[PDB]
């Protein structure tokens, strides 16, 4: 019921790994389930941050986490590396950045400033 | 061992696994017999051969103690029409050893020994003399044709024909209820008098002082033997007591209701009784399509009583210990597992739980996947079984 | 239990007369053996949910959270934690009784639990799915609060408060276990149920069953064949009955224990190796995590929960 | 169920001969008592959430 007619959020109930689906198979005096699972592998080690202070405002991600490979910062989702430029639509704000701990500094690109700056250039 | 497994499983093929097959039990090495010994012999000839006997109305209870019995000579001689014993077999009395013996002497007519049996009802049984239904002892009867039978009748012996009440067993009570019988040898066998005597023992529940002509054997300690203390046989290993024993008791008894501690029937020392060692036996083996080599596990018994290896399961023989850790292939117990790997032999080892590892950690380091993989797990379950009626 | 032992002391006569019942009492040994294997399988399924052993780092900076009351001290000969030691101290022959020991000793259980616990602390739930992926605890806590409908900023602004509450609650557990032993009743009743069954079984050897004596060896020492066989047979039908009763009771009790073990494995899988969206399955409150702890003939889960309190009344739309 | 009742009506003879079986039928009463408690626990667990 919970793994053929749907997707189990129950971890490691239907197969080991993140569950996607299943398929049933008949068996004499029994049944056979074939769980299909998403298994992450082949990772890297990044240096992270909990949050970012841009102007005083703390920034947190709507989804994902802030990462740094080096001389650059990104945000990306959580079971797959797919680094994205940080924007105000990836993140959200709450409070000042004196209250957070472990925070770092970085500038957040804003997608409105370039269009507006383009019009001042005109 | 492998043949024992093949016999147990009822197949010529044995798979990789552990199979229980048998039990091991240390056997006795000899017998030791012990008894109290009295310098007096029990006067049984004095009662059967007494020239004048008790009537059934006033029947004689003589008591016996503080003597060595010899029933075998009384058995083995033939002077007795019948020799029946109830709760006890007449050949076996020379083995047991008792606290009291009562000889209940009187004479009776022949058709009425049909009636003397314990719990059997009838005139003589309920009005004159009674034996309880839980009676233990021996009844002897022998025909009297020149002893209590004589020409011109014999009216020295009385029987109570009526009574207003019944007996508690082993009691004597002192138209007129008492009548007499005529005993000539001219009458038929049913009318002749029969000298009958009842030997009611009380079994050992106290220090015994009455038993057969046997000789003791000197005791031993710290070796499994087949003991016999006051008639209670048995097997185990005897040892000196750390206990403090009370000066009226003999037997210390368990929750299991078997003897644990005795006092010597003719010494004042106190001995603790331990049954000599035993344990279940199971075979460790791989499948027969690889090899016939085996190992044995003597459960719950260590290796001072049976390559050897001591485990908290028991004594393991046929396997070699290895201080590497390979994942389990055969379970045994106590964290030990066995396998058959390369010449080639069974080995034992402490199971690993997977490889020692650790996750790197800090407050500013994370790991994210870059790729992935799709596995497919199999998960089998049963749903039903055969509908048997 | 060995049937032949329990019924017949060592006597060949009793054994011969038990043989003629055929193969009842192989069935009893067979059932007990099935139970014995099955009790190892239960423990295996619960505690061997992990692929590899993880050892904790010697770094104890987790954002203020304290776990030295559930991680083992390396100083012990048998590596265990304070709470584990409170647990293992508040839980209190020659008839065929062979007490087979477990395959997994308490030290091994502690190894497995420490591994699960360290993986939970250092790797989130990711080691449940695939290879272990490191992460700070604070961000893991944020993850888990995001799971229950609270934004992670609520954590990152209230981190010290949350850590202090957590440490205090752990101290409360340590107190409640360090004084009262009533809380261990779930395990304790099982231990009592078994040790009581053994005692009643053994006490049945004291009953006559319609014989001249409740002890066999007296009968063997006082009778010939044709009647000794009768009295013994009276004992057999009834000692055997006692054994079969014991077997049946243990089987049913084992099935109950199996249900409990599958439940415990489910909890271990769904609340240590992840976050349960199932309301009030793992702890009362919104679930965040759990921690396992070893116990003799059992396991102990410590659910950590988010419990709202101190509200106001607003008018809405 | 009371074992002594079910087997022996009131008879002392039957009761004495049941005693000599020892303590079987305490086990039966014990099991039924366990069931009786257990059925209250089930209801408690369901409804007292
Ligand atoms: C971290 O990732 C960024 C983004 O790819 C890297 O920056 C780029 O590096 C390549 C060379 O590898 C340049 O051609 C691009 O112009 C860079 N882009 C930007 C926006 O700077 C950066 O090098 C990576 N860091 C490390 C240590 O590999
Ligand atoms: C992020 O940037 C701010 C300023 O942009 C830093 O604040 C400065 O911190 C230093 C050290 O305390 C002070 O000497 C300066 O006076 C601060 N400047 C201002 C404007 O307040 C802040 O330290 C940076 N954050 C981190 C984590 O380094
Ligand atoms: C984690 O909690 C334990 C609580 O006991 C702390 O251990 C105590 O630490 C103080 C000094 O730090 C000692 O005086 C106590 O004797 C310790 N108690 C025990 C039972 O060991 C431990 O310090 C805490 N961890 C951190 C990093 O502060
Ligand atoms: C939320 O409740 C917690 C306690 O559950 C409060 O934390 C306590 O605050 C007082 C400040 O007067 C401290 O003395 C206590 O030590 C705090 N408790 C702990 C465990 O550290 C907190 O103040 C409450 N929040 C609000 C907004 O009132
Ligand atoms: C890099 O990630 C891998 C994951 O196995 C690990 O070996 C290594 O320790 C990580 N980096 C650091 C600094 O630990
Ligand atoms: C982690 O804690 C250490 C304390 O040793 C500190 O040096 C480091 O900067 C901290 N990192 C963050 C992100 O707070
Ligand atoms: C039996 O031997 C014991 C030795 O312990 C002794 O007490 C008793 O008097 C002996 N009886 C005899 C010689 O008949
Ligand atoms: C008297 O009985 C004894 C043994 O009890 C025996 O030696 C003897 O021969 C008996 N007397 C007769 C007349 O048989
Ligand atoms: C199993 O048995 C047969 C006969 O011994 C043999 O041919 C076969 O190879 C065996 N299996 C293996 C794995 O050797
Ligand atoms: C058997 O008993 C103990 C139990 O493990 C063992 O240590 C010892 O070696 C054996 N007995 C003796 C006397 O050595
Ligand atoms: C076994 O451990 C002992 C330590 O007493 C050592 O003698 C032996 O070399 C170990 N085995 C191996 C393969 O090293
Ligand atoms: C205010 O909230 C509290 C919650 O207990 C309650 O006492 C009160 O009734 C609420 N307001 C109104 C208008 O009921």
């Amino acid at each position: 019921s919970e793994c053929v007619l749907g997707q189990s959020k129950r971890v490691d109930f239907c197969g080991k790994g993140y569950h996607l689906m299943s398929f049933p198979q008949s068996a004499p005096h029994g049944v056979v389930f074939l769980h299909v699972t998403y298994v992450p592998a082949q990772e890297k080690n990044f240096t992270t941050a909990p949050a970012i202070c841009h102007d005083g405002k703390a920034h947190f991600p709507r989804e994902g986490v802030f990462v740094s490979n080096g001389t650059h910062w990104f945000v990306t989702q959580r079971n797959f590396y797919e680094p994205q430029i940080i924007t105000t639509d990836n993140t959200f704000v709450s409070g000042n950045c004196d209250v957070v701990i472990g925070i770092v500094n970085n500038t957040v690109y804003d997608p409105l400033q370039p269009e507006l700056d383009s019009f001042k250039e005109e | 061992p492998l043949s024992e497994t093949k016999c147990t499983l009822k197949s010529f093929t044995v798979e990789k696994g552990i199979y229980q097959t048998s039990n091991f039990r240390v056997q006795p090495t000899e017998s030791i017999v012990r008894f109290p010994n009295i310098t007096n012999l029990c006067p049984f000839g004095e009662v059967f051969n007494a020239t004048r006997f008790a009537s059934v109305y006033a029947w004689n209870r003589k008591r016996i103690s503080n003597c060595v019995a010899d029933y075998s000579v009384l058995y083995n001689s033939a002077s007795f029409s019948t020799f029946k014993c109830y709760g006890v077999s007449p050949t076996k009395l020379n083995d047991l050893c008792f606290t009291n013996v009562y000889a209940d002497s009187f004479v009776i007519r022949g058709d009425e020994v049909r009636q003397i049996a314990p719990g059997q009802t009838g005139k003589i049984a309920d009005y004159n003399y009674k034996l309880p239904d839980d009676f233990t002892g021996c009844v002897i009867a022998w025909n009297s044709n020149n002893l209590d039978s004589k020409v011109g009748g014999n009216y020295n012996y009385l029987y109570r024909l009526f009574r207003k009440s019944n007996l508690k067993p082993f009691e004597r009570d002192i138209y007129f209820p008492l009548q007499s019988y005529g005993f000539q040898p001219t009458n038929g066998v049913g009318y002749q008098p029969y000298r009958v005597v009842v030997l009611s023992f009380e079994l050992l529940h106290a220090p015994a002082t009455v038993c057969g002509p046997k000789k003791s054997t000197n005791l031993v300690k710290n070796k499994c033997v087949n003991f016999n203390f006051n008639g209670l046989t048995g097997t185990g290993v005897l040892t000196e007591s750390n206990k403090k024993f009370l000066p009226f008791q003999q037997f210390g008894r368990d929750i299991a209701d078997t003897t644990d501690a005795v006092r010597d029937p003719q010494t004042l020392e106190i001995l603790d009784i331990t049954p000599c060692s035993f344990g279940g036996v199971s075979v460790i083996t791989p499948g027969t399509n690889t090899s016939n080599q085996v190992a044995v596990l003597y459960q719950g018994v260590n290796c001072t009583e049976v390559n050897v290896f001591q485990t908290r399961a028991g004594c393991l023989i046929g396997a070699e210990h290895v201080n590497n850790s390979y994942e389990c292939d055969i379970p045994i117990g106590a964290g030990i597992c066995a396998s058959y790997q390369t010449s080639q032999s069974i080995i034992a080892y402490t199971m690993s739980l997977g490889a020692e590892n650790s996750v790197a950690y800090s407050n500013n380091s994370i790991a994210i996947p870059t790729n992935f993989t799709i596995s497919v797990t199999t998960e089998i379950l049963p749903v039903s079984m055969t509908k048997t009626s | 239990v060995d049937c032949t032992m329990y019924i017949c002391g060592d006597s060949t006569e009793c054994s011969n007369l038990l043989l003629q019942y055929g193969s009842f009492c192989t069935q009893l040994n067979r059932a007990l053996t099935g139970i014995a294997v099955e009790q190892d399988k239960n423990t295996q399924e619960v505690f061997a949910q992990v692929k590899q052993i993880y050892k904790t780092p010697p770094i104890k900076d987790f954002g203020g959270f304290n776990f030295s009351q559930i991680l083992p001290d390396p100083s012990k000969p048998s590596k265990r934690s304070f709470i584990e030691d409170l647990l293992f101290n508040k839980v209190t022959k020659f008839n065929g009784l062979t007490v087979l020991p477990p395959l997994l000793t308490d030290e091994m259980i502690a190894q497995y639990t420490s591994a699960l616990l360290a993986g939970t602390i250092t790797s989130g739930w990711t080691f449940g799915a695939g290879a272990a992926l490191q992460i700070p605890f604070a961000m893991q806590m944020a993850y888990r609060f995001n799971g229950i409908g609270v934004t992670q900023n609520v954590l990152y602004e209230n981190q010290k408060l949350i850590a202090n509450q957590f440490n205090s609650a752990i101290g409360k557990i340590q107190d409640s276990l360090s004084s009262t032993a009533s809380a261990l009743g779930k395990l304790q009743d099982v231990v009592n149920q078994n040790a009581q069954a053994l005692n009643t079984l053994v006490k049945q050897l004291s009953s006559n069953f319609g014989a001249i004596s409740s002890v066999l060896n007296d009968i063997l020492s006082r009778l010939d064949k044709v009647e000794a066989e009768v009295q013994i047979d009276r004992l057999i039908t009834g000692r055997l009955q006692s054994l079969q009763t014991y077997v049946t009771q243990q089987l049913i009790r084992a099935a109950e224990i199996r249900a409990s073990a599958n439940l415990a494995a489910t909890k271990m899988s769904e609340c240590v190796l992840g976050q349960s969206k199932r309301v009030d399955f793992c702890g009362k409150g919104y679930h965040l995590m759990s921690f396992p702890q070893s116990a003799p003939h059992g396991v102990v889960f410590l659910h950590v929960t988010y419990v709202p309190a101190q509200e106001k009344n607003f008018t809405t739309a």
